[PDB]
């Protein structure tokens, strides 16, 4: 049934995203170095299928790891609009969640949502990098739930 | 089936091209201590298909700022030639005998440098035509030791044919022979196939993605194909002409093993150097050759063109 | 009104407006636009989907955390409307598709669809459903987007006596299918008029217009049982208006009379296409309607907002189809499209 | 000599997994066929092995069950699996384990560890739990005037 | 007490100038920069296989903020506003009121873990014990608001963690 | 009782390297040239 083959072109589609998710090379501040903890050989990103690579075009998910300032937040809305589609964003630390430290600061953009559409929350200050590989896997899980040719059956 | 043969020489090199990235990842991951890729699957034997999936179902974006055409033609030019380039090695029997085997790898490896070319001016980016400046100057520096190196070693082949080689080494690897050439040879299909220490066309670290960096999707990872195929290709062409190896003429098989070994050592020993040396700098990796490998090679292509009268060896041009 | 509902702050993200308001069909052009105002000021959406929550993600980022609440729904359930509209004051109803589905017709989307809406909100206790239709609804129209359009505001109507039904002309913006669709009809060939599109006049409206007027009728007291018709302020001949469209693209522009029958046929061969249809009967037909002007309905100068010309803001649309040669070009380059006076 | 010992004791990787189909399903699992002591079970399913040989880091690991919470984890699992009691034994916080340690019980203490929420509708959804601050005057019914 | 790290000249006996030549041509501190790396792939790689195994904490890890409570039931916090008071980022809000036993109680007690800072000076300054960074860390979450804890919430965690908070505090209160 | 706190074993810690032990190895300049063209020789008979 056409049911069946779009389920399974579906599981293929999520699993090939899902398991090649190339990052961005984008670290802002402290919780970029957790960032290169989980890149470590200790952590080691490269055995889940995730390999960090810089020029936007080529790569789905930003982890924005660092405070995001008003001075650099038009620099990451416009590097996130280069990002060709589907993309994903991994909000490190609690400056780039909601604030942080400096929430009350005057130069501070208050969460990273307000300017791109963050995917996945990761907390910490800055978080183990345990707790950062855990959040690329609840993406990896995040994309593997994904229904786009089920809800194109559907139209 | 010539048909047959010609895809035999195409869909298994694209294979080998993939689980080339699978190798690359996990050699150089553990030089540096890490296990490389190893989720997808037994010891990550699935990431090849995965990011090929991926890569040809992600979005192929097209700048504003682009030449369409070339944007579109770089591509082509650079899979499609890199796939040819394989046609005339003597893998026990080559699959195109050209008496000009090496002359014409030679003009298509010319050739290869227009996919970057084109690839490069058309996207319309600093960093783009920045990483298309570097590639001339890298490819011509080394061109002209690759020419010159190839006819120094061919002196005592006789003739261009890929062939005769075997028949050359039929008692002794020439690299017995040319030791000094080869290892200037062999930095040259370092830099010819653009890898490290001399990738500086890509330059990750101070040109982001180099001519890359505007292409995503299908025609990156084309431009991928393009360049692992040339790596694969280049450490072949090493093995056939300095490590030969013995050709039974009623067992074809063991001289493919052995070819095959040397091939997938020759590889290894480019990921190898990969993943022990910083970077060079643009002029250096130019005053590297035109002070240090041009003096030296065209002594040696002196010394090379008097050998064999001196020592009553000339070779057999038939 | 509600303990919460009283109005509170500045206008601001994190401003207590008391406009808790469901948009159906939200994920797409105005849908996205209306909700950004309603996020600007301070309004609790409860946006329903039934798409991909992916498709949702530009959804996110324009209101106050907490304020927007996504919920999945189906246009042939009854309970999941009733889940999306229990707690809201307005139902704004933004549910449409310019072709027919497999599994949906212009009826299922335009009268079926929104007889469910009304009827929910009017069962649940909503004070306020904005309906949308087209300025050119006619029950005797022949492209059957136009005259379920029709039944479907009679339908509503009836059932929501009080619903506020504004009727816009053509939308233009930055993802409008109106510009871009001429703009895109560059790749097959010339542009087909038929009979040279010189007797079709169309009056197109911005979408930020159309937007604000929707959050203005929300705000405006008087707005209930209306039928208001958002317009632009200029009348156009189709034929200039393509003129114009391309001379802001500057892509060269190549008029061919085509034969109604034959654009019919060309029709159907897109609508083969088992994904996005570029072209269908109903488009094609569409596109050679004259905007029906209806001075007796009342407009957007009543609600307070003043119509912008096409020409200001068609550089916005435009630019992206410019080739790199005039992709930097200033936005008086271009002479405004002679307008027939209405 | 350790050639052949090296040889061999990959067969004892395959035996000690129940068997080829076992190996297989460790492999595609957890992405190990290492061989443990098993060092205990809790009442969801996952099961806790410890090698003290293995360098420190890899000394104890988890094999997550099949399901847990009404949910397939055959092939999705995730940190969140793990018990609190034996998150502290399986981090290296201690070395007792609760087989042999067992955490002190109470009546507040949970009885089902739930895993991560987020998503499920299970969700956590934040409100206000405080009351009113401000009262209404609740106009009078007669209409008097 | 220094040293001069480059104050080396290389000696020019004829010896001496043949084995840097040697060096040049033919390549020798390459060939030992590749013996390095290959020493190394044929040593055993540091990668732990997560989430299967989790590399190692302390019982003073700062983790998920949770409120504890007595053994008998009744919570440890007393509405004393320490921690709120304290807190570097001001991510703690309290509202208190008199309950209907007559205990001082939070009516509010909410941790925005958006704000936080993982410092844990909140649970030094509490008296009773009452606030704490748990052990956990794996909580993230697919939308900013779920990151905004309640009272409900931070119980429910206190509810959860218990078995682990003890024996935490247990194996580190000598200390502080 | 006594205190107890983390302290050096009483006889005190074992002695740390810190100087660079970077080790000589390979044949002479001399020798490397030899070997190279007795290698040339052989090749070209
Ligand atoms: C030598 C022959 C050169 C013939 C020629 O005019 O080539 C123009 C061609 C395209 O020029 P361009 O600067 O990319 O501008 C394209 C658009 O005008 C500017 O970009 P665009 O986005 O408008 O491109 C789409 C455009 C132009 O069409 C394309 O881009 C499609 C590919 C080129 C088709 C010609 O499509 C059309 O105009 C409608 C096509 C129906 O330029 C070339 O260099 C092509 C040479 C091919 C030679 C043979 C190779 C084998
Ligand atoms: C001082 O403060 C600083 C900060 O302070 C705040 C900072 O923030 C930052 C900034 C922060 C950072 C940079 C972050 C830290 C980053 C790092 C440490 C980097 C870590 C990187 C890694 C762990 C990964 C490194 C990568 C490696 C080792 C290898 C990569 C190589 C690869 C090959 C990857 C794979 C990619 C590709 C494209 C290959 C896949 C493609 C294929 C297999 C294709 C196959 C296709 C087929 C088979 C097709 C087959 C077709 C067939 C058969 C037929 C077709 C024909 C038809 C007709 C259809 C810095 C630097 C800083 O310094
Ligand atoms: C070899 C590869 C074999 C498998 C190839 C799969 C390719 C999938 C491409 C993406 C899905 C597109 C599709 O089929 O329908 C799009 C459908 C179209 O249905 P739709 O109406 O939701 O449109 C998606 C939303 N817009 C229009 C805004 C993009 O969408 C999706 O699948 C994603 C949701
Ligand atoms: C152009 C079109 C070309 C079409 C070619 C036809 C085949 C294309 C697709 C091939 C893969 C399809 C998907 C099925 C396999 C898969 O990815 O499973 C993922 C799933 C992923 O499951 P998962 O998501 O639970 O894995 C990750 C999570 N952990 C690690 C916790 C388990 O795994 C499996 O299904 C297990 C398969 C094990 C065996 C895999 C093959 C081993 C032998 C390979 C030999 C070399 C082949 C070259
Ligand atoms: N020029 C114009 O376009 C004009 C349009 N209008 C009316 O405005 C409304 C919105 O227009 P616009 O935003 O441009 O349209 P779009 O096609 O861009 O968006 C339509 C919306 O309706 C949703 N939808 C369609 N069919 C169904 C269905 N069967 N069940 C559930 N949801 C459904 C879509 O969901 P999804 O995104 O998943 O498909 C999407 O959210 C329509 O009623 C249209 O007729 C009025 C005047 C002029
Ligand atoms: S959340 Fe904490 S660690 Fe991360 S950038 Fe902000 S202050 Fe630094
Ligand atoms: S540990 Fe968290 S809650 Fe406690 S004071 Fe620090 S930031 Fe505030
Ligand atoms: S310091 Fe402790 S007792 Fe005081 S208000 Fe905070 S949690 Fe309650």
């Amino acid at each position: 049934r056409g049911e069946y083959v779009v389920a399974k072109l579906d599981d293929l589609v999520n699993w090939a995203r899902r398991s090649s998710l190339w990052p961005m090379t984008f670290g802002l501040a402290c919780c970029a170095v957790e960032m290169m903890h989980m890149a470590a050989p200790r952590y080691d990103m490269d055995r889940f299928g995730v390999v960090f690579r810089a020029s936007p075009r080529q790569s789905d998910v930003m982890i924005v790891a660092g405070t995001l300032t008003n001075k650099m937040a038009p620099a990451l809305r416009k590097v996130y609009d280069q990002m060709p589609e589907p993309r994903y964003v991994v909000s490190m630390g609690s400056c780039a969640n909601g604030g942080g430290y400096y929430h009350y600061s005057y130069s501070v953009v208050r969460g990273c949502d307000r300017i791109v559409p963050v995917d996945i929350y990761v907390p910490g200050c800055p978080p183990t990098a345990e707790a950062l590989l855990y959040g690329i896997l609840q993406l990896q899980r995040k994309i593997k739930r994904e229904k786009r040719l089920r809800i194109w059956y559907r139209r | 089936m010539f048909m047959i043969n010609i895809l035999s020489l195409i869909i298994p090199i694209l294979l080998a091209v993939a689980f080339l990235t699978l190798v690359e990842r996990k050699v150089l991951g553990y030089m540096q201590l890490r296990k490389g890729p190893n989720v997808v699957g037994p010891y990550g034997l699935l990431q090849p298909i995965a990011d090929a999936l991926k890569l040809v179902t992600k979005e192929p974006l097209r700048p504003g700022t682009s030449s369409i055409s070339m944007f579109i033609i770089a591509p082509i030019l650079g899979l499609s030639l890199a796939l040819t380039m394989w046609v005339p090695l003597p893998m026990p029997y080559p699959l195109i005998n050209m008496n000009l085997g090496v002359l014409f790898m030679l003009a298509m490896s010319s050739l290869a440098v227009y996919s970057i070319l084109w690839s490069g001016w058309a996207s319309n980016s600093k960093y783009a035509l920045i990483g298309a400046l570097r590639a001339v100057a890298q490819t011509i520096s080394y061109e002209v030791t690759l020419a010159i190196i190839l006819l120094s070693v061919l002196l005592m082949n006789g003739s261009y044919t890929l062939s005769t080689l075997i028949t050359t080494q039929e008692h002794i690897w020439m690299i017995f022979t040319s030791w000094p050439l080869a290892m200037m040879w062999f930095i040259s299909t370092l830099a010819e196939t653009n890898r490290a220490p001399f990738d500086l066309t890509e330059g990750e670290s101070e040109l982001v993605s180099g001519f890359n960096v505007e292409y995503a999707a299908g025609p990156f990872a084309m431009f991928f194909m393009a360049e692992y195929a040339n790596i694969i290709m280049m450490n072949a062409f090493t093995a056939i002409l300095f490590l030969g190896a013995s050709h039974d003429p009623h067992t074809p098989e063991l001289y493919t093993i052995n070819f095959v070994l040397k091939t997938l050592a020759l590889t290894i020993t480019f990921l190898w150097i990969r993943a022990s040396y910083p970077r060079f700098r643009y002029d250096q990796l130019m005053h590297l050759l035109w002070k240090s490998f041009l003096p030296l090679t065209l002594a040696l292509c002196m010394w090379h063109i008097s050998l064999p009268i001196m020592t009553a060896s000339i070779p057999p041009q038939s | 009104l509600h303990h919460a509902l009283i109005p509170h702050g500045k206008g601001g993200r994190s401003s207590v407006s008391g406009i808790v308001a469901t948009v159906f069909g939200a994920t797409g052009f105005l849908g996205r636009y209306v909700v950004n105002h309603l996020g600007r000021m301070g309004s609790q959406v409860i946006v329903p989907y039934r798409c991909e929550p992916y498709d949702t993600m530009h959804l996110r980022p324009m209101g106050d955390l907490g304020q927007i609440i996504f919920m999945e729904w189906n246009g042939k359930d009854k309970d999941s409307i009733r889940k999306v509209v229990e707690h809201s004051n307005v139902v704004i109803n933004l549910v449409g598709r310019e072709w027919e589905t497999k599994n949906f017709d212009f009826e299922d989307v335009f009268v079926k669809i929104p007889h469910a809406i009304a009827q929910v909100s009017k069962e649940a206790g909503v004070e306020k459903l904005i309906h949308i239709s087209h300025l050119n609804a006619d029950i005797k129209s022949p492209s059957r987007y136009l005259r379920s359009k029709a039944v479907g505001e009679k339908e509503v109507r009836a059932a929501f006596p009080e619903a506020t039904i504004i009727k816009p002309s053509d939308i233009f913006g930055r993802e409008d299918r109106f510009l871009n669709y001429f703009a895109s009809m560059r790749w097959f060939g010339g542009v087909p008029l038929i009979s040279l599109g010189k007797e079709t006049v169309k009056q197109p409206v911005y979408i930020v217009d159309v937007s604000k007027g929707i959050i203005n009728a929300i705000k405006d007291p008087d707005a209930k049982g209306k039928t208001f018709a958002f317009v632009g302020p200029n009348r156009y001949l189709l034929f200039d208006l393509v003129q114009y469209i391309f001379a802001v693209a500057y892509r060269p522009f190549l008029p061919y009379p085509l034969p109604h029958f034959a654009y019919r046929w060309v029709g159907r061969l897109f609508e083969v296409s088992p994904f996005e249809p570029w072209t269908t009967r109903d488009k094609v037909e569409r596109v050679h309607m004259s905007d029906m002007t209806l001075p007796h309905l009342p407009g957007l100068e009543d609600l307070g907002i003043q119509a912008t010309p096409l020409e200001l803001k068609a550089i916005e649309v435009l630019r992206r189809h410019r080739t790199y040669r005039w992709l930097t070009s200033e936005m008086e380059d271009v002479k405004p499209a002679k307008t027939v006076n209405i | 000599m350790e050639l052949v010992q090296v040889l061999r004791r990959g067969l004892q990787q395959v035996s000690g997994h129940g068997g080829l189909r076992g190996y297989l399903r460790v492999l595609f699992r957890a992405n190990d066929v290492r061989v443990g002591t098993l060092v205990g079970e809790d009442k969801y399913g996952n099961k806790y092995y410890e090698d003290n040989k293995q360098f420190f880091g890899r000394h104890r690991w988890v094999i997550y069950t099949t399901e847990m919470n009404g949910r397939d984890t055959f092939w999705d699992v995730d940190g969140s699996m793990v018990p609190p009691e034996w998150h502290r034994w399986l981090h290296c916080m201690t070395d007792d384990p609760p087989t042999t340690k067992p955490p002190t019980a109470r009546k507040y203490i949970w009885t089902n560890h739930k895993f991560n929420v987020s998503g499920t509708p299970q969700q956590y959804v934040p409100y206000s739990t405080t009351r009113k601050k401000i009262q209404e005057w609740v106009p009078p019914s007669t209409p008097y005037k | 007490t220094y040293k001069f790290v480059n104050m080396r000249e290389p000696s020019m006996d004829m010896k001496s100038v043949t084995d840097r030549a040697a060096q040049t041509l033919l390549w020798t501190e390459l060939v030992r920069g590749l013996g390095m790396t290959l020493s190394y792939l044929f040593r055993e790689p540091a990668t732990i296989n997560y989430p299967f195994e989790k590399g190692p904490l302390s019982p003073r890890f700062r983790g998920e903020h949770a409120l504890r409570r007595y053994p008998s039931g009744e919570e440890r916090c007393i509405a004393c506003k320490l921690c709120e008071a304290v807190c570097p980022a001001q991510a703690i809000t309290i509202e208190a009121e008199p309950r209907a036993d007559g205990s001082r109680r939070t009516t509010r007690y909410d941790i925005d873990m958006t704000k936080c800072i993982y410092c844990g000076f909140c649970q030094e300054a509490c008296p009773v014990d009452a606030i704490v960074e748990g052990p956990n860390f794996e909580f993230s979450t697919e939308t900013h608001e779920e990151l905004l804890y309640n009272k409900e919430k931070l119980l429910n965690n206190g509810d959860k963690w218990e078995a682990e908070i003890a024996a935490n505090i247990q194996a580190d209160y000598l200390y502080r | 009782s006594k205190v107890k706190q983390d302290m050096p074993p009483p006889g005190g810690y074992g002695p740390i390297d810190y100087k660079r032990n970077l080790p000589r190895r390979g044949l002479s300049g001399y020798s490397m040239f030899a070997v190279g063209i007795g290698t040339l020789l052989f090749g070209y008979w």
